[PDB]
């Protein structure tokens, strides 16, 4: 999994 | 459905942290301290974005939308909808 912090 | 919009003038992450599941969607998977969004209060870890800026985030590459969220300048507009706090 993966995540973006925007 | 809920409409959300926060005018971003400086160059900076917004305050949140969002993926794209299986299913291709952004969502706040946590939400970080000190940004505008946990400061001002806007979004809640968990909650589902189906448009970002009018675009749909899917399984493939972000960096479109982390790029233009970098660029952007001005009020964002994001489609968001309460998972349930």
């Amino acid at each position: 999994r993966k995540e973006y912090c925007i | 459905v809920r409409l959300i919009q926060f005018e971003k003038v400086t160059e900076e992450p917004m305050g949140i942290c969002l993926k794209l599941n299986e299913k291709q969607s952004c969502t706040v998977a946590r939400i970080l301290h000190g940004g505008m969004i946990h400061r001002q209060g806007s979004l809640h870890v968990g909650d589902e974005i189906l448009e970002i800026n009018g675009t749909n985030v899917t399984n493939h590459s972000v960096d479109q939308l982390q790029k233009a969220m970098k660029e952007t300048k001005g009020m964002i507009s994001l489609k968001v909808i309460p998972n349930q706090q």
